[PDB]
């Protein structure tokens, strides 16, 4: 077993210090070589840099000075530090184990080869916004079940900034039938989203129907019950 | 700029990425499944690890003055995703940003109409001197809908916020539509309506106030 | 234009045979400079 | 007066460039005109002349130069030295 | 690069001009200077090079050129092929 999980603040003001961390599982930091990749909206991914013990820690030249990668031996998590953050730095960041190799085309002693790494296992992602606009937690007014056989139910989140937000029903117990929709930005800058489940005619109850939301940037956890 | 590749199911697609070759290279290839993370599919010019089967053929690094190609053989619905390549030329320096994407789209997918479900303004919201109804457009191929609203008979222009058709992981698109009203004008009318328009069909959903 | 990689001109000889044949010249050389003599090989001193 | 650079390459700083891509005003079939054209030269076949990086063919101060016909061969073929009669 | 026209003539349009009056920058006894001077050439001895009507001597892309000494003669005079002795 081996798996990765990135995390971050989610929002940064112009000219500040971006900071990210990535949970590890199965294998540890000393064992492997670590790398980050950020991917702006609707664009190709940009390789950030790589890191390993013994000083093998070279970065992207385009990022230049403002980037500083690091590590944490005891706690066993990969680290990142970026200064002078701007609108260009708005992207979904990734952490990943990089795996090196050798490609040879001539004589090795003549140094006619190069070192090439690829990244085999990624994480989920790290949505990082950067705007001078201040954060706002969500407002929640759950959709009542109305428009035998089958039925339908919903949970609306009205206004927030910035993305993203997770929606687990009954803290993750209720999972089947969730067709949660992607957000929509208003002219104010706020997003809005809505979750829905399908539930058959067997729905009198009283049943524990809740859509537990989690807005990490504004530590907001508003979980509302819903019934006919 | 955005490039596309389209084939029938069970065929063999071919996808190219990056600058023309100079010296011998190693080229890495990835697959961004919309929503999910980029997945390493090929590491050497034609080497595949576990989790990814054959044949995801590729251009060998041994050629010069040549383009880098990725040949999908026996395509299926699951193979539909964005792709990227990483180049390492003996002559050119380290490429610090994956080459531009080339999105694959197989043919003759399930022609499917949406699953609209129009909810009304929930009692809590109305109490907050604010009112919105939401119709949620789900499972429709392809993702090219246009949704209008109607205050009973008459159409509605203002306040209408709308998403962009987004492909969820399962062979389905999803989109939503909103509008901002006041509770007193929502109760005043007989029935507000959400009229989606598919490729041909227009489905109506319409909620009235208690 | 140079088609392909940019590599370096070179020549290969067997280290085994060079060892063998450089041993032959030494066996012969000692006939002129004494049986109890060191005969090592060095590169060019300098010039064109 | 050549105007030379290095050849398209990504080598370690230690490894010096031995293939200089040189562009130069060359003569035409007609006396009237000229032609800027490029060629590749080894580092040993050129010398830095003197913020442009301009060079010259090394022979230019020592001697003249004559291009061997490609329709000729350098292969060493066996020769026999035969004597005259009564020799 | 010659700059040529037709020779002074009043011929019917059908009859093409076979004598092109060509003016050109020619060299001088001194390296310092030049001289625009004209000569007459047959249509076969020139090619259109390319609203000026400019031409070139046809040899300029195929071969070099050497002017026969007028102090020589092309007249075919009778030759006899004599054998050596014992032939
Ligand atoms: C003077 O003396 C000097 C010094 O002695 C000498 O210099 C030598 O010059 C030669 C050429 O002039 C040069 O050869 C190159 O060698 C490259 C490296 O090969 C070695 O490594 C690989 C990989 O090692 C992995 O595995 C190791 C464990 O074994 C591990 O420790 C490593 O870390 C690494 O992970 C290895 O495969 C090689 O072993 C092969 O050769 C053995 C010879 O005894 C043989 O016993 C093995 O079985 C093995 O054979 C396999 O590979 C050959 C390849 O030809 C196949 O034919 C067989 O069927 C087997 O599959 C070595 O240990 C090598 O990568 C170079 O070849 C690639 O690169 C050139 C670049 O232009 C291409 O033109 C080639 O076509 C070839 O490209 C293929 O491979 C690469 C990398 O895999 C791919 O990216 C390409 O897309 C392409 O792949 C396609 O084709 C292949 C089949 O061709 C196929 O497998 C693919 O699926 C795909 O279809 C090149 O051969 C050598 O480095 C250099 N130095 C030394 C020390 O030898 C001078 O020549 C001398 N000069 C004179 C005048 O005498
Ligand atoms: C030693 O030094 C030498 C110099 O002294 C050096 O030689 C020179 O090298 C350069 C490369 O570094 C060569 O330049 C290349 O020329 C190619 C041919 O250009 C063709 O297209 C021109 C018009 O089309 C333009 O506009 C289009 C938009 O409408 C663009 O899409 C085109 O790409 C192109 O834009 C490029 O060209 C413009 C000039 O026209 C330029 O302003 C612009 O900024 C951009 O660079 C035609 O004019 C041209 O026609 C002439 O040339 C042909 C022969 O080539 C003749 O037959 C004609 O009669 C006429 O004389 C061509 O039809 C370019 O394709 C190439 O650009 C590519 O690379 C850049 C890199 O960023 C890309 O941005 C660009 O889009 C191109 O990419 C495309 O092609 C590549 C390659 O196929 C492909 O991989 C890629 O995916 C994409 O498809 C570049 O400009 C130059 O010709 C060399 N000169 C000589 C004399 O050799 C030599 O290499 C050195 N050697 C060593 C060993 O170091
Ligand atoms: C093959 O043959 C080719 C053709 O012969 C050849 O290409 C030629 O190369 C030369 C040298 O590289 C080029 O000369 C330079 O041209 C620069 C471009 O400027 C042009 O375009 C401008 C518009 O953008 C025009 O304004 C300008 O003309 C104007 O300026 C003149 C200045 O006197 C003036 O008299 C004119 O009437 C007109 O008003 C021109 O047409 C030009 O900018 C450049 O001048 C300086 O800047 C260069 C960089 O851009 C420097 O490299 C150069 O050194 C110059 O700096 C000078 O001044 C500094 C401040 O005083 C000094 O410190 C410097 O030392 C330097 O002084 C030297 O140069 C002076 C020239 O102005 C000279 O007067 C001094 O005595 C001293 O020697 C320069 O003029 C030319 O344009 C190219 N021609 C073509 C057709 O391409 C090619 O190199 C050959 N080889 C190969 C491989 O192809
Ligand atoms: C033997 O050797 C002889 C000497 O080398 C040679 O004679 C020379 O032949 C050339 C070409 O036929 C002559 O050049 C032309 O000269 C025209 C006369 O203008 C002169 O006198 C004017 C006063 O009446 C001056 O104003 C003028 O100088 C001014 O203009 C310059 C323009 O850049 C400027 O930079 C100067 O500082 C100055 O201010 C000059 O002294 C001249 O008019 C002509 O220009 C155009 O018009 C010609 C017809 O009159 C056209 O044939 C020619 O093509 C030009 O049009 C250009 O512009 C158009 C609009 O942009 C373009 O569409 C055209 O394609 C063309 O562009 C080309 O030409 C540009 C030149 O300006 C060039 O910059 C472009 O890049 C492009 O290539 C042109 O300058 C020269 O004067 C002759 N010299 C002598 C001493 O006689 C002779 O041909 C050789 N052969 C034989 C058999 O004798
Ligand atoms: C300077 O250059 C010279 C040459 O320019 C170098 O000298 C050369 O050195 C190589 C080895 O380093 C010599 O090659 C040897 O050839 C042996 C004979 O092979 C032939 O016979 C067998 C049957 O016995 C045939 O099957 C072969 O044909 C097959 O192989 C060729 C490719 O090689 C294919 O193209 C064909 O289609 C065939 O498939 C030949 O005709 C050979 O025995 C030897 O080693 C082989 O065997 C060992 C096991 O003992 C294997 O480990 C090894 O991999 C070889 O395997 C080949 O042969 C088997 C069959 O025996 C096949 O089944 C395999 O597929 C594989 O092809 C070796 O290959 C060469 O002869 C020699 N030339 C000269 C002129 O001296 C110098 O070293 C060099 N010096 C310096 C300093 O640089
Ligand atoms: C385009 O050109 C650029 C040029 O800038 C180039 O980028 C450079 O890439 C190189 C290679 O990555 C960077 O150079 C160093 O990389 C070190 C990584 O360690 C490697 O080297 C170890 C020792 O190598 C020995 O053997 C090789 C031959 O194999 C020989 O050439 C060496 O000289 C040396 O003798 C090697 O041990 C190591 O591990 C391998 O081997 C062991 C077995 O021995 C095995 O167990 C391992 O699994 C593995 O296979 C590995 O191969 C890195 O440590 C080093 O950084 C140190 O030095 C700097 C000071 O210079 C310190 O500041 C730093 O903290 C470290 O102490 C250095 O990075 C070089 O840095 C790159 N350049 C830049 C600017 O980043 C591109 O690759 C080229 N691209 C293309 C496509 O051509
Ligand atoms: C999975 O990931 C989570 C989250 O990343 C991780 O939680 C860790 O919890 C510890 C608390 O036990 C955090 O520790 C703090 O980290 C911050 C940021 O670096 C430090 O600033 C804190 O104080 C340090 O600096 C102070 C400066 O004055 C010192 O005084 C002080 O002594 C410290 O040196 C403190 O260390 C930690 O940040 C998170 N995250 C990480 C990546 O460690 C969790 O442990 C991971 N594993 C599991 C199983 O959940
Ligand atoms: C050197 O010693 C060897 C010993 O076997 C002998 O055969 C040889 O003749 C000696 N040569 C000279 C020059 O003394």
């Amino acid at each position: 077993q081996v798996h990765l999980q990135e995390s971050g603040p989610g929002l940064v003001k112009p000219s500040e210090t971006l900071s990210l961390t990535c949970n590890v599982s199965g294998t540890l930091v000393r064992d492997n070589y670590w790398s980050w990749i950020r991917q702006p909206l609707g664009k190709q991914p940009e390789w950030i840099g790589y890191v390993h013990d013994s000083g093998d820690t070279n970065y992207n030249p385009s990022l230049k000075s403002r980037v500083h990668l690091s590590l944490d031996k005891s706690k066993n998590l990969v680290s990142l530090r970026l200064t002078g953050v701007t609108a260009a730095d708005s992207a979904i960041y990734y952490c990943a184990t990089t795996k090196h190799g050798r490609r040879i085309y001539g004589v090795v002693a003549f140094k006619e080869w190069f070192t090439y790494f690829y990244m085999d296992v990624w994480g989920k992602g790290t949505s990082v916004t950067v705007s001078s606009a201040s954060t706002k937690g969500p407002s929640v007014f759950p959709l009542a079940p109305s428009s035998g056989g089958t039925a339908a139910l919903g949970c609306l989140v009205k206004d927030y900034f910035p993305e993203p937000v997770t929606v687990s029903w009954n803290s993750g117990a209720l999972t089947s039938g969730v067709h949660t929709f992607p957000a929509v930005l208003q002219s104010s800058g706020l997003y809005s989203l809505s979750s829905v489940v399908t539930v058959p005619s067997s729905s009198l109850g009283t049943q524990t129907y809740i859509c537990n939301v989690n807005h990490k940037p504004s530590n907001t956890k508003v979980d509302k019950r819903v019934e006919p | 700029a955005p490039t596309f590749v389209s084939v029938a199911p069970g065929q063999t697609a071919r996808i190219t990425c990056g600058e023309e070759s100079l010296g011998s290279r190693s080229v890495i290839w990835y697959q961004q499944r919309p929503g999910q993370a980029p997945s390493l599919i090929i590491y050497n010019n034609n080497d595949r690890p576990s989790g990814i089967p054959d044949r995801f053929s590729g251009s060998p690094g041994s050629t010069f003055g040549t383009t880098a190609t990725l040949t999908i053989t026996s395509v299926e619905a699951g193979d539909e995703a964005d792709y990227y390549c990483h180049i390492w030329d003996s002559r050119r320096p380290t490429n610090w940003v994956f080459g531009e994407g080339t999105t694959l789209i197989v043919l003759s997918q399930p022609k499917a109409a949406p699953s609209v479900t129009l909810f009304p303004p929930s009692s809590e919201e109305l109490q907050a001197n604010k009112a919105t109804l939401v119709c949620l457009i789900s499972d429709f191929y392809p993702g090219a809908v246009t949704v209008a609203w109607k205050a009973d008979s008459s159409p509605v222009k203002a306040g209408v916020e709308t998403t962009t058709p987004s492909k969820q992981s399962n062979n389905k698109y999803a989109a939503s539509s909103y509008l901002s009203l006041t509770p007193e004008q929502w109760k005043s009318h007989k029935s507000y309506s959400c009229q989606v328009t598919h490729e041909g069909s227009t489905v109506e959903k319409t909620v009235a106030p208690t | 234009d140079i088609i392909g990689d940019i590599r370096q001109a070179h020549c290969n000889v067997s280290k085994a045979t060079w060892n063998e044949t450089l041993g032959k010249v030494v066996k012969q050389l000692r006939k002129h400079f004494g049986n109890n003599t060191i005969i090592r090989f060095a590169n060019s001193s300098g010039g064109d | 007066t050549l105007q030379c650079t290095n050849v398209t390459n990504n080598i370690t700083d230690d490894m010096r460039g031995e293939l200089k891509n040189c562009s130069f005003n060359m003569t035409t079939e007609l006396r009237d005109k000229k032609q800027k054209v490029y060629s590749l030269f080894y580092r040993l076949d050129v010398v830095q002349i003197n913020s442009n990086k301009e060079y010259r063919l090394i022979n230019c101060n020592t001697s003249a130069i004559t291009q061997a016909c490609p329709k000729v061969s350098f292969e060493p073929i066996p020769i026999h030295y035969c004597a005259p009669a009564g020799f």
